[PDB]
């Protein structure tokens, strides 16, 4: 475990830079592509579009996140019903047996880059019907998850964290710059 | 005397009176000339509208 710097080393340390991979590129081609990653992962970054799956119980804080008290436009964030446009699913709500291989459809349906955001403890391990003959434990067992959001439901203000903390993840990811060591 | 019999009347009343291979083969004699048409079963178009659905 670690734990934030006090007053004084603050005083000491400089901006931590913008782009997450830093500014310390050594010649043109890892210069240059070192800002490329850095459009690109903005443009993926500011504009994401969730497919509102939206199952049950927690769908009502998938709609409350749209809502006007947490607004999530505001971010960049907008709710594509096509799935061919969607380039998000934040599964909510339970995943029982006949709905397993629709989800297993309608993610893999979705073009990528594609991120999975687990909301909900129903999503996350099964939740509280974890030990149930119909609903899959967990949708980790049909889909690849990237963010888990736990709550019963998460309150809104955890949820689009969890959506921030992925903007993050999307921030950081290295295509482009790591592809020429490829 | 000698009148106009089945026989007679059979020498006419294939789709040839004079039938061959073809005509004599098949025969479509209705009668009345209006056939009525015959119902067909017109199968619908199938939409699994939801789940993935507002
Ligand atoms: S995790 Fe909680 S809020 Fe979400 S569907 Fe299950 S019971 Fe409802």
């Amino acid at each position: 475990q670690q734990t934030l710097p006090v007053a004084e080393v603050a005083q000491n340390l400089p901006k931590k830079g913008y782009s997450p991979f830093g500014t310390k590129q050594s010649s043109v081609a890892e210069w240059s592509l070192a800002r490329l990653d850095d459009l690109l992962n903005w443009g993926r970054k500011g504009s994401i579009w969730p497919l509102t799956f939206g199952l049950a119980c927690c769908a009502v804080e998938m709609m409350h996140i749209a809502a006007p008290r947490y607004d999530m436009d505001r971010y960049g964030v907008v709710f594509r019903a096509s799935p061919r446009q969607a380039d998000v699913i934040i599964v909510a709500g339970t995943l029982t047996n006949k709905m397993a291989p629709a989800l297993r459809k309608v993610y893999d349906q979705m073009p990528e880059p594609r991120w999975v955001i687990s909301m909900g403890s129903c999503a996350n391990g099964g939740g509280y019907y974890h030990y149930s003959y119909s609903v899959v434990r967990g949708c980790d067992r049909i889909i690849p998850v990237d963010i888990y959001v736990p709550g019963c439901p998460p309150t809104a203000e955890a949820l689009m964290y969890g959506v921030l903390q992925l903007q993050k993840k999307v921030k950081r990811m290295k295509t482009l710059q790591m592809w020429y060591r490829k | 005397k000698w009148y106009p019999d089945p026989e007679f009347m059979k020498q006419f009343s294939g789709p040839v009176m004079y039938p061959d291979e073809v005509t004599s083969l098949w025969t479509v004699p209705p009668w009345n000339s209006k056939v009525t048409p015959v119902e067909k079963s017109v199968r619908n178009l199938t939409l699994n509208f939801g789940p993935q659905h507002p």
